[PDB]
RNA sequence: UGCCUGGCGGCCGUAGCGCGGUGGUCCCACCUGACCCCAUGCCGAACUCAGAAGUGAAACGCCGUAGCGCCGAUGGUAGUGUGGGGUCUCCCCAUGCGAGAGUAGGGAACUGCCAGGCAA
RNA sequence: GCUCAACGGAUAAAAGGUACUCCGGGGAUAACAGGCUGAUACCGCCCAAGAGUUCAUAUCGACGGCGGUGUUUGGCACCU
RNA sequence: UCCUCCUAAAGAGUAACGGAGGAGCACGAAGGUUGGCUAAUCCUGGUCGGACAUCAGGAGGUUAGUGCAAUGGCAUAAGCC
RNA sequence: GUGAAGAGGGAAACAACCCAGACCGCCAGCUAAGGUCCCAAAGUCAUGGUUAAGUGGGAAACGAUGUGGGAAGGCCCAGAC
């Protein structure tokens, strides 16, 4: 069972996180797919939310799973929550290794223009 | 409205806390007819110490 | 097997052995969508119906204020050394 | 001679015998003697007891032993002083309060079964009576 | 007698109950392991005790998947 | 509007197990291979990347089931604060408070923020 | 830089005898006797497995139990 | 002298020549941090190999582990690389 | 809590038990514990029962048609003990 496993992996980060009562960007890497979303320090209501699950954004990239779909996410992440009125967050990762897609997720998300 | 308190027994071989209610219902020695007026905690004050005292 | 018992009205452990001191003891009813029902009833008649087998099976219509309540003895509290009884849980 | 194989610690608190028993109801005989006043009987009473009802009955009828020691009581021995030390373990006790089913007992009828209980409540120091299992 | 031996007490326990205003600083449990859990403004030191980390009253609750008492300040 | 999934919670067992089925239009899960980025203290099993042929087998989600765990009165019982009394290694009475255990029953949950797709 | 461990460490440095004894005190603390207690002791009883040719109870009486006395060995240290 | 449990009467504290146990240190990795893993004990199979070495799965699930006593802790692991 | 450091009334006498806290006086009254036939202040008081042991006015295991109370079941006019 990997989920339990990942979930375990992912709550020292939350808990410690959390308790800080930093607005988080969490990231849901799929095998296919990848789901992000920037998350009240509450810890309740979703402020900011953006995946390739999206046609708009499905219709322009070739392929919903990689590194340059990825950081077309992580691009528009950062476009809208400027437009909400949100700068500075703190970036969750949830179990997922820091080093690929959302490397790549998270690199084009300061690039763009969004603060952490 | 009023209820009239009496001492009818010696405060000497009690507890400090029973020596201290009749201090605060004003029962200095026995038979002393004091009047207070009714409430929640006078009541409870008069039923901590139920056995020394009378109502009128 | 019929028995004649009262409504409580004074309930906890002061009334309870005032209560077991005279003679009689203190039993509930119980069961169904109705509410339950506090007894107080007669010690030599109930000592006296549990040594038939029946008593721990059959139905009983304990009457209370006229009716006729029909019930069956679930669980007894003996006293601890003397033969008798301190409470009974009758169900509906 | 009853005994706890093994404990965990020697010697134990004096305690306070108090409040009424929980092994009241007979629960796998028929008959049984049932302790009504209160007290403790040592490892000796209870072999002592048990071997006068076992000689009553003969071979035949069950008997079980609801009673068990496992409270060590110690003793200081004879010209010694007070303090220095806890005294050592001399016999082992089960404290006994009113209505403990001590003794019970199987396959006899109730003539034979309180002749048998009468002897052995003899060698005990607790008050006892006669005691029947009965449905609920 | 290989006994009488027994080591200086300590002054454990709770010392800031339900309600209590508390300080900055000020310890409100002092314990040995997390039998209490640090909340909302609370800090856990060295030593596992509670201590206050901004003004406020104390709050005791029970919560988490696993269910243990943790200790909350609310200003 | 509902019917479904996903993440994120809240609530921390009336919410969890064992059984009984059921989902693949998307969705997720195996899956698919391994110039590559990274990986193994041996291993693409794990993490990772590139993917889209398959099956919903494992896992999961949902529906139904009490076979369990769990929740749980009313009444009584133990205990006990205060003031008395006794036959005073322990009990009893007035007056508060009042368990644990047990029983009748309830019971396989319940709801927030966004994101998709199907009947509109 | 100290088992200054007699661990708030009296000195850097310290064991014994006294029936040859002495002074100051103490019934704050022992020996004798008294007191309180009664484990022990001694004296009774309860149960009755057996002994007693047979038959527990003429005489005995295991295993155990319940008392009395203040006659032992003691405990305590209340009087001196 | 110091430490842990009980005595200790559900805040703290609490005596006895009361009941049980320990310490007079250890460690430049056994500290720090970042990423990943999860135990005991059984069962069945398998060369030398047996009740027990190593391997594989399944049951159990924290009955382990925590540098040294006991207590209170620990899966977000304070456990293990 | 009391004594110590608190007298007085009661428990025959009895620091610590029960009742109650003495500023001084009075040949006044009402009460607490405990009492009320005589020593010795006050009920040979009233109502219905218990005890016959001088219990009351030291005590256990255990023993026994001692005696006073309710509640059920056993047997009769085919006439029981
Ligand atoms: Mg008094
Ligand atoms: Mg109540
Ligand atoms: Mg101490
Ligand atoms: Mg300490
Ligand atoms: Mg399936
Ligand atoms: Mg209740
Ligand atoms: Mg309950
Ligand atoms: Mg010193
Ligand atoms: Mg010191
Ligand atoms: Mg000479
Ligand atoms: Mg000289
Ligand atoms: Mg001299
Ligand atoms: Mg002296
Ligand atoms: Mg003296
Ligand atoms: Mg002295
Ligand atoms: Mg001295
Ligand atoms: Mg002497
Ligand atoms: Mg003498
Ligand atoms: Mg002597
Ligand atoms: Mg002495
Ligand atoms: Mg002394
Ligand atoms: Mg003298
Ligand atoms: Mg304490
Ligand atoms: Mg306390
Ligand atoms: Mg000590
Ligand atoms: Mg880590
Ligand atoms: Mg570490
Ligand atoms: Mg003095
Ligand atoms: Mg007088
Ligand atoms: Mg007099
Ligand atoms: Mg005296
Ligand atoms: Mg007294
Ligand atoms: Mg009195
Ligand atoms: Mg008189
Ligand atoms: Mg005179
Ligand atoms: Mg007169």
């Amino acid at each position: 069972d990997k989920k339990s496993a990942r979930i375990r992996r992912a709550t020292r980060a939350r808990r410690k996180l959390q308790e800080l009562g930093a607005t988080r960007l969490v990231v849901h890497r799929t095998p296919r797919h990848i789901y992000a979303q920037v998350i009240a320090p509450n810890g309740s209501e979703v402020l900011v939310a953006a995946s390739t699950v999206e046609k708009a954004i499905a219709e322009q990239l070739k392929y919903t799973g990689n590194k340059d779909a990825a950081a077309a996410v992580g691009k528009a992440v950062a476009e809208r929550a400027l437009e909400k009125g949100i700068k500075d967050v703190s970036f969750d990762r949830s179990g997922f290794q820091y080093h690929g897609r959302v490397q790549a997720l998270a690199d084009a998300a300061r690039e763009a223009g969004l603060q952490f | 409205k009023t209820i009239k308190i009496t001492q009818t027994r010696s405060a000497i071989g009690r507890l400090p806390k029973h020596k201290a209610t009749l201090l605060g219902l004003g029962l200095r020695r026995i038979g002393h007819t004091v009047e207070r007026e009714d409430t929640p905690a006078i009541r409870g004050m008069i039923n901590a110490v139920s056995f020394m005292v009378k109502v009128e | 097997f019929t028995i004649n018992a009262e409504v409580r009205k004074e309930q906890g452990k002061g009334a309870s052995r005032r209560l077991r001191a005279a003679n009689k003891f203190p039993a509930i009813i119980y069961g169904g969508k109705e509410a339950p029902l506090a007894i107080e009833l007669d010690h030599d008649k109930v000592m006296n119906m549990q040594a038939k087998a029946e008593f721990y099976s059959e139905v009983l219509t304990i009457v209370v204020d006229g009716k006729e309540i029909k019930v069956k003895a679930q669980d007894v509290q003996r006293h601890p050394y003397k033969p008798k009884l301190q409470h009974i849980d009758f169900v509906r | 001679m009853l005994q706890p194989k093994r404990t965990k610690f020697r010697k134990m608190h004096k305690g306070r015998n108090r409040g009424l028993a929980q092994g009241t109801d007979v629960s796998f005989g028929s008959f049984g003697l049932k302790a009504v006043g209160r007290g403790r009987l040592t490892a000796r009473q209870i072999e002592a007891a048990r071997r006068a009802m076992t000689r009553a009955v003969k071979r035949q009828g069950k008997i079980w032993i609801r009673v068990f020691p496992d409270k060590p009581i110690t003793e200081k021995p004879l010209a010694v002083r007070m303090g220095k030390g806890k005294g050592n373990v001399e016999y082992w006790v089960a404290l006994i309060q009113p209505g403990k089913v001590l003794y019970e007992m199987d396959g006899v009828p109730e003539e034979l079964a309180r002749e048998a209980f009468k002897l052995a409540a003899a060698k005990l120091p607790i008050k006892t009576t006669f005691v029947t299992k009965t449905v609920m | 007698t290989r006994n009488g031996r027994d080591s200086e007490a300590k002054r454990l326990g709770v010392k800031r109950f339900g309600g209590e205003s508390v300080l900055a600083g000020s310890i409100i449990v002092r314990q040995r392991g997390t039998k209490f859990h640090a909340g909302a403004n609370v800090g856990c030191g060295r030593d596992h005790t509670l201590f206050a980390k901004a003004d406020g009253k104390v709050k005791f609750e029970v919560k988490g998947p696993k269910n243990r008492k943790f200790i909350s300040i609310e200003a």
